[PDB]
RNA sequence: UGCCUGGCGGCCGUAGCGCGGUGGUCCCACCUGACCCCAUGCCGAACUCAGAAGUGAAACGCCGUAGCGCCGAUGGUAGUGUGGGGUCUCCCCAUGCGAGAGUAGGGAACUGCCAGGCAA
RNA sequence: GCUCAACGGAUAAAAGGUACUCCGGGGAUAACAGGCUGAUACCGCCCAAGAGUUCAUAUCGACGGCGGUGUUUGGCACCUCGAUGUCGGCUCAUCACAUCCUGGGGCUGAAGUAGGUCCCAAGGGUAUGGCUGUUCGCCAUUUAAAGUGGUACGCGAGCUG
RNA sequence: UCCUCCUAAAGAGUAACGGAGGAGCACGAAGGUUGGCUAAUCCUGGUCGGACAUCAGGAGGUUAGUGCAAUGGCAUAAGCC
RNA sequence: GGUUCUCCCCGAAAGCUAUUUAGGUAGCGCCUCGUGAAUUCAUCUCCGGGGGUAGAGCACUGUUUCGGCAAGGGGGUCACGACUUACCAACCCGAUGCAAACUGCGAAUACCGGAGAAUGUUAUCACGGGAGACACACGGCGGGUGCUAACGUCCGUCGUGAAGAGGGAAACAACCCAGACCGCCAGCUAAGGUCCCAAAGUCAUGGUUAAGUGGGAAACGAUGUGGGAAGGCCCAGACAGCCAGGAUGUUGGCUUAGAAGCAGCCAUCAUUUAAAGAAAGCGUAAUAGCUCACUGGUCGAGUCGGCCUGCGCGGAAGA
């Protein structure tokens, strides 16, 4: 007979790409996301597509705060 | 006036406990109060033949270990699933 | 033949057996048929061993049936090929892992439901036991 | 220092609700008046302003209570990394990690900076 | 300024036939046969609702269950495309047994004669004609019986066409 | 060709004529900012007015909304004015 | 299709992407040669991480059964209105399962990054010369698909084959053990084995099996057999034999034809008593009829019915 699925789309390659301690130049892209997964915090920025770019040649480090526990993405300064 | 022979575990985990029931025995725990709780290992057979009395499941149990007596009830069971047979009882120090 | 009302999907994956059951306690009735092999159960297996054992009981009593298929079971038909798609669904199973008690019973006396599982038992494609209700 | 209270947090349900009680000189809340500053897609209800008669009712803070939410062991069970095995659509043994659910139980948050009140 | 949507777009601009066919390759890929498989088909069991004047089990066995076989229809594409010739008939066969006949038994809702169903048994036996290319089928008339299947759906360096 | 989910085995990636749906746009406000605001659906009471319009109160809590499919996100709202 | 002398060193791929592309080719991945570089990299321990799969759970999205409360709904009954009301049943509450496109929970591993020690012929990266290859096969695990069919198909990851001889699985690319520089009429072992073919135990001890099981196969069947855990009835006398009774009014009802100990409904009596069930089946047109149950006599010591497990038996038919 017939089909009428067999259609997707190019992976997008979400995720986290600089994990917890891990010195990120400024600038550098921490978490593609869809939508507001991880939040922004300390020193760190939120893009037009909800990446978490880092702001400060430093660390990283993942929390959770407020009442909501978002993990939230700082960056410790090194 | 139901009084159960038991000793003390020693090894404990998953490997030591499926060793134990195949050697006709099983673990339990005694628990409750304010104290440590104490592992227990008693023998099958006798415990299965215990738990068709339906005042083993209500009334007070003495288990007796390393000599002591301690009262407890019974609170929580496992059966193996399939088997009529016992993996592990729940004894509340009362 | 016990069948599921509107779901979500038509067709699902087939998946594995694997793993213990759940209806493990007789809760509903006093005497219960439970699981020993692992296999599944048709529709029509479910309703076939309810027919021979609701008529054992003559119909005073009371029977709890703890499966339920809610799983589509596709069939290619004869002379097609492979490919060309998944194949339409014909019947619906439910799967049963060991210890899961299918059926219950209360209301008949202790060998009358003995003797009626049995006749039950013989309609089904898994190996099953007799189980009583136990206190806790 | 000790209680009460107000702002700003730390934390984020052991901190949330329910139910019972409780507080006004301070503070706070309603409250009083609005021609104006400003305000309502109509309405000073709200917002805003000018004041202080009244009440602690609401709300808020505190207290008490487990009736729920929530926290939560030890033991066992499930799962599984690696290496062997079997009556191999599933399991077992050696070893390492080891939940979830449930049980005992805990639990009516705690705490920093400042300011006001009142007692010392 | 292009549904250059065959969307990394071969040209601005393009459909069919070949049984008159031809070349280069392929068992990388179909038809036949083999293999693997057993959904299917077929054979045997399991439960016992019911029918059988009553009585499930003489006989039949619903709803459902478990197998065997490799005989059907299929799945796959492993061998073969530097060739494994094919349907039916002829001639000659051969093995299996799930036995059609003959032979020995059990049960019978078996008086006898004749059955039904079942177990044991493969020694031998196992029609001629009408029609059709037919195997099958139908028909006429026999026979103790006119068995079912494997053998490249046996058999074209044996014949036929 | 493109986008969303699953298969996909908890980083990313991952196939089949695998299982499901969508796009070939819209908008000069539906964009920017500042200032405010809080849903869905039941419940009672109420002129025409009913199952359902508007008004009022309560329960309820984001089960709503998000220019458009699905997923992730959203109260500081990205939702409404 | 074929491609002609020798030795030495290293040694792949059958992947992704694009292609009027799919059996071709191009870039990249893997290979080789050369040059240059950083305790560069690998294992492990320790530390920081992010998850959302396995499992689990059912608050959400859907499914699902049971009871309770129950709007409504439905049946039938009435005189503009309702009365009786064999039934269907939402929201909640209590119990119960299920999910790839469910998640108020959540592993193992894997991955990224940091520190440190040992180890490894720099094993790492970058650039430059040359390639080949882009038909993969099987096996384990996790799956899709199919029939939880196929030496099927399609991805993931590891191994072997490819391109790997040797020993083993009778023979058997892809399985188990193990990686062939050369030679030796030397020794130790692995997988697998030790009665003969055929090298090595006719080894020692302790059980099991009667089937040629071992050396094919299921539901299901059965006083086969070995070990275990509990029971019932028993030398105030059981279990199987062997002699008596095995009944009285119950033609009891039932639509009023008959069910009658043994038909549908039933209750499931109570006297007579050591003992009889208003009957378990055999007789029947309904009765009549043999019958054990329930009682002693006799008898002389255990017997019966379940359960959990070891190994066997049947189910078992091909050219």
């Amino acid at each position: 007979g017939s089909t009428r699925n067999g259609r997707d789309s190019e992976a997008k390659r979400l995720g986290v790409k600089r994990f917890g301690g891990e010195s990120v130049l400024a600038g550098s892209i921490i978490v593609r996301q869809r939508g507001t997964k991880f939040h922004a915090g300390a020193n760190v920025g939120c893009g037009r597509d909800h990446t978490l770019f880092a702001k400060a040649d430093g660390k990283v480090k993942f929390e959770v705060k407020g009442p909501k526990n978002r993990k939230f993405i700082s960056i410790e300064a090194e | 006036m139901f009084t159960i022979n038991a000793e003390v575990r020693k090894e404990q985990g998953k490997g030591a406990s499926r060793r134990l029931r195949a050697a006709n025995k099983f673990p339990a725990i005694i628990y409750g109060g304010k104290e440590a709780p104490l592992a227990i290992e008693l023998d099958h057979d006798k415990v299965m033949n215990m738990q068709a009395k339906a005042e083993f499941y209500s009334e007070v149990l003495t288990i007796v270990v390393d000599g002591k007596e301690i009262k407890v009830k019974a609170q929580d069971v496992q059966r193996h699933p399939y088997k009529p047979k016992l993996q592990h009882i729940d004894f509340v120090r009362a | 033949m016990l069948q599921p009302k509107r779901t979500k999907f038509r067709k699902m994956h087939k998946g594995r057996n694997r793993g213990l059951a759940q209806g493990t306690d007789v809760s509903f009735g006093s005497f219960g048929l439970k699981a020993v092999g692992r296999g599944r159960l048709t529709a029509r297996q479910i309703e076939a061993a309810r027919r021979a054992m609701t008529r054992a009981v003559k119909r005073q009593g009371k029977i709890w049936i703890r499966v339920f298929p809610d799983k589509p079971i596709t069939e290619k038909p004869l002379a097609v090929r492979m490919g060309k798609g998944k194949g339409n669904v014909e019947y619906w199973v439910a799967l049963i892992q060991p210890g899961k008690v299918l059926y219950e019973m209360d209301g008949v006396p202790e060998e009358l439901a003995r003797e009626a599982f049995k006749l039950a038992a013989a309609k089904l494609p898994i190996k099953t036991t007799f189980v009583t209700k136990t206190v806790m």
